[PDB]
């Protein structure tokens, strides 16, 4: 709370674009728990407090670009939540609150790929909502929609193969899994490497040429040639 | 085709209408067998019971799968032989299906 | 690291038992049919084999020291060799127990 | 659900005993369905009272076709299970029939976007239309197999792609668009 | 109705009505239809893996039987039925099964109606 | 964990801290190969914090050699899966390669006998040492089997035993046997 | 219980206090026979301590019989499954003989009524004799396949039917019925 008031002061009233970065929101939750049960109040969120909500509201809801100010508070929460449970208090409320999310897992952290972002279980709610359109480029508009169902075709069938057979994949599904290993390696290994808006799309389309026309229905005629 | 058999009985399968490239060159005809199926430029390859390869794994690992068959049992000689009924039946029951 | 949640997971894992047990029930009698008929083909196979093995060879083995210079003659009048590239008639057939091809000589 | 369970008092008393009950999965919506629904596990209680208007106003086969589409969607579920048990090691003509159809149905009819006005909009005729195209593809397919038409070629008709470009079509254009497209199905099936 | 007879089972059906109060054939005709149906809901998930053309004669009939059972027996909507008209349906469906596949009723019942 | 899972509050707390981790499993432990460590169950952040003092005291090729053992057992996780679903005898040569590299990484290198004192001692010299033994074997076997040899015959060859000397050799008479046997790996297996 | 869990208080508490489960199964009940006791899913921890007193008071070889004879059913349970998928016809006489003896114990001995007065009330001097004869038939049957005897012959013996008539008599006729029935077996494998 304390930190965020020194955000309010310098973004809004002295017009600078301030990035705020909050980490160890599990050590937060340790301290939250303490007051939870040692005070009068009783638990009500599967063994954690019920005034928890307010404790994660007052924190996150401050941030936002205000219309009349040039400057902004861009908040980046970095969780550290116990294990990979999704019923755990932390990811619970946090999910709902934020619009558009990013996940890390252990699928790409056994491969040596830093960062180990995985968007297959992850979700996104702003990507054609004032973004992907507007003063945000439309040249990744249809790309986002395409990458989704394309990346999916990948990951999922890696599982389905070990049941159906042991190496069984048909003409079609062969292609699915071909685009899995590739995309992930190149693209998701960044780390000390910066890619601009243009550099992204180029490369992206060339892994997308592995699927012939008919799975690439979502990208338009323009897009294809655009970034040929 | 090729039939892989005894030298003298290999003889009678090289006649027209049939195409053989037999003869013994080993006790399981490995010397020939392997080289021949490696190409798989014969319509059918057949290995008799007067040789028959004790390691079938050897062949499979070299030809690397085949959509045409291999090692069809032919008796390989004549002496009034017809033990290839009950022998083939048990050949089946030992490696697959029920036991005994 | 990866541990199972309780509230979310519950409903999936109860229907897991429904799905599994019933599926495997009928999976059971799926192959049973096919092996019962298989005995029929393996037995019947050798019927013709004893009959015709011996009556092929009958003449063969009795035409080896009267052949090796009448080899020429015999191959001439007869119909020329079977093709080495697909002289046999290969048939493709999809069936349970994977796609296995067959053929008739 | 606060704890992530769809089995709790407050869901049963007034959130599932109403007109419609729906559900969402997490990798479901990510492909391209925005919003997403579970095809089976989701029902409507009210549906026997919504049949009058739909009969008279839309058509006297609008209540018939909408139960008929739902049948196919939930029948594929029959095979779904076995796929994840040990798989199909035998592809037949009657196998991939339900399976591919149903695929197309989940690919184009449940992948809609709410951020785009071309992927959805309030209009009788769009709903009526799309659902008649799929009816057509389905209809002919059953009589394709009998004749000796491999399901592999059924994919490789361009008309599956014609139904796969009805979810981008302009609203106004749709009437004339639909009429020209109904003919292509029936021509690229009975010919082949 | 959605009522499936398979998870179901009354614990009292003999301590309610008896013979001649529901027709005498009702008793064994109830344990006919149980076993006839049940067999078929398992070969619906084998209708296209192996098929029904690669399946026995007996089992092929036991498919069609299940289908006609949902249509005519389970479902009737709001139409009324009596003990006697429901046993009627039953007979017709069971004529399709040979006498060799009727073994869950008495000799009396087979010779009562097919 | 009192309960036998890390979901317990007392064990989740001990995993709020960072740095290095280790995981001991019930299943490895039975085989009387202690320490029992899982490459799929730990991480460290003292790998790149210790890299200065490695290539300064230990050796230059120590920030290098450590990576060169990891890759081996990386691929072993991925392939272990496949192994239990269908044997690797059905699989090709090069699949079974690294599997039996792997044998020696447990048989004679996850067994550090607390009852034998030439395994109770370990230090950088015994570290780096046996790391170059393994290295050799890997690079030779990969080329050996691309000349048509099978891993079957090589198990019978003396080369398998030879890398196994790590608990039959001393700590403080170790630089006598290190270099010795090392040579025979690149020597007497490319002759064979 | 409605189903019973072993992680329910009721089940894991009782389980310990009693010494016996005399389990009946559902499959076995549909078959309409009482006793319906599923032997593989029953146990009674008493037996051990009851052998002294049994032969003291009851009869000589009575314990000797019970423990010995149970094995039939044991060596039948795992045998039938899918190994004998069409009966035995591709199988040896070894394995055939088990189901010939299997036939008499499960269609005569396991079955009994409770609504016929000839065999609802039994007693020791009746049960003992039944049980002896079925040992003695394993003892002359297994000896039959070493003589060269087929099961065709076994399946036409009036002995099998005599076992069925020894429970379609009561305890009063038992003496006379025991004379004839016993000596019949001995002279019905000395005919073979």
């Amino acid at each position: 709370r304390m930190a965020l008031t020194v955000a309010e002061y310098l973004a809004f009233e002295h017009d600078y674009h301030v990035l705020v970065i909050l980490t160890d929101m599990t050590n937060y939750c340790e301290a939250l728990r303490e007051i939870g049960a040692a005070r009068e109040e009783i638990p009500g969120r599967r063994g954690y407090p019920g005034y928890m909500y307010t404790d994660l509201a007052t924190i996150y809801e401050r941030a936002g670009v205000v219309e009349g100010k040039k400057g902004s508070v861009t908040q980046i929460p970095i969780l550290s939540m116990p294990d990979d449970d999704r019923t755990h208090p932390i990811p619970d409320l946090t999910g709902y609150i934020t619009e558009g999310q990013i996940q890390l897992s252990r699928e790409l952290h056994r491969k040596g790929i830093y960062p180990p972002i995985d968007p297959l279980p992850s979700l996104s709610r702003l990507m054609n909502n004032g973004v992907g359109k507007g003063k945000t480029r439309e040249d990744h508009k249809q790309v986002s929609d395409q990458l989704y169902s394309a990346y999916a075709n990948g990951v999922d069938i890696r599982k389905l193969v070990a049941i159906i057979g042991e190496d069984a994949l048909t003409e079609n599904d062969r292609r699915y899994l071909q685009f899995a290993d590739a995309f992930e390696r190149f693209f998701i290994n960044q780390g000390q490497q910066n890619r601009s808006i243009e550099e992204s799309l180029q490369i992206a389309w060339a892994l997308l040429s592995m699927l012939p026309q008919g799975e690439l229905k979502r990208i338009s005629k323009d897009h294809i040639g655009k970034y040929y | 085709m090729a039939v892989i058999a005894d030298p003298e009985t290999a003889q009678g399968f090289r006649l027209a209408g049939l195409e053989g490239y037999g003869a013994s060159s080993a006790e399981e005809a490995q010397s020939l067998l392997e080289t021949l199926v490696e190409r798989g430029g014969y319509a059918l390859v057949a290995v008799d019971e007067a040789l028959l390869p004790d390691p079938e794994r050897a062949v499979e690992r070299l030809m690397r799968g085949r959509d045409l068959p291999v090692l069809l049992p032919i008796a390989g000689l004549k002496e009034a032989f017809q033990g290839h009924d009950v022998e083939g039946y048990m050949r089946e029951l030992v490696r697959k299906t029920i036991g005994f | 690291s990866q541990v199972s949640p309780t509230r979310m997971n519950l409903l999936q894992r109860r229907g897991q038992l429904r799905l599994a047990q019933k599926g495997v029930d009928l999976l059971k009698k799926k192959r049973d049919a096919l092996v019962a008929e298989f005995f029929g083909l393996v037995r019947e196979a050798m019927e013709a084999r004893k009959a015709l093995d011996q009556a092929a060879k009958e003449a063969y083995a009795a035409l080896l020291l009267a052949q090796a210079f009448d080899g020429p003659e015999v191959v001439a009048g007869a119909a020329l060799g079977v093709p080495p590239l697909e002289g046999v008639e290969a048939e493709v057939e999809n069936v349970w127990g994977s796609k296995v091809p067959r053929l008739k000589a | 659900p606060p704890g992530g369970d769809m089995s709790e008092p407050v869901t049963q008393s007034t959130l599932r005993i109403v007109g419609a009950f729906w559900r969402l999965d997490a990798s479901l919506a990510f492909r391209r369905h925005f919003p997403a629904i579970n095809w089976n596990g989701s029902y409507s209680l009210f549906t026997s009272a919504l049949d009058p208007w739909y009969r008279e106003n839309v058509a006297e086969d609008y209540p018939e076709l909408r139960d008929a589409i739902s049948e196919l969607l939930q029948r594929e579920a029959g095979l779904q299970e076995i796929v994840q048990l040990v798989g199909p090691d035998a592809l037949q003509d009657a196998e991939r029939l339900v399976i591919e159809v149903g695929r197309i149905i989940r690919e184009d009819f449940l992948q809609q976007n709410a951020y785009h006005e071309v992927d959805a909009y309030c209009s009788m005729k769009k709903a009526y239309g799309i659902m008649k195209m799929i009816l057509a593809f389905y209809k002919e397919a059953e009589a394709a197999i009998k004749r000796g038409v491999s399901i592999d070629e059924i994919l490789q008709l361009p008309v599956l792609e014609r139904i796969g470009r009805a979810r981008y079509v302009s609203e106004e254009e749709f009437p004339a668009y639909f009429e020209e497209a109904m003919k292509e199905i029936q021509g690229a099936f009975k010919a082949l």
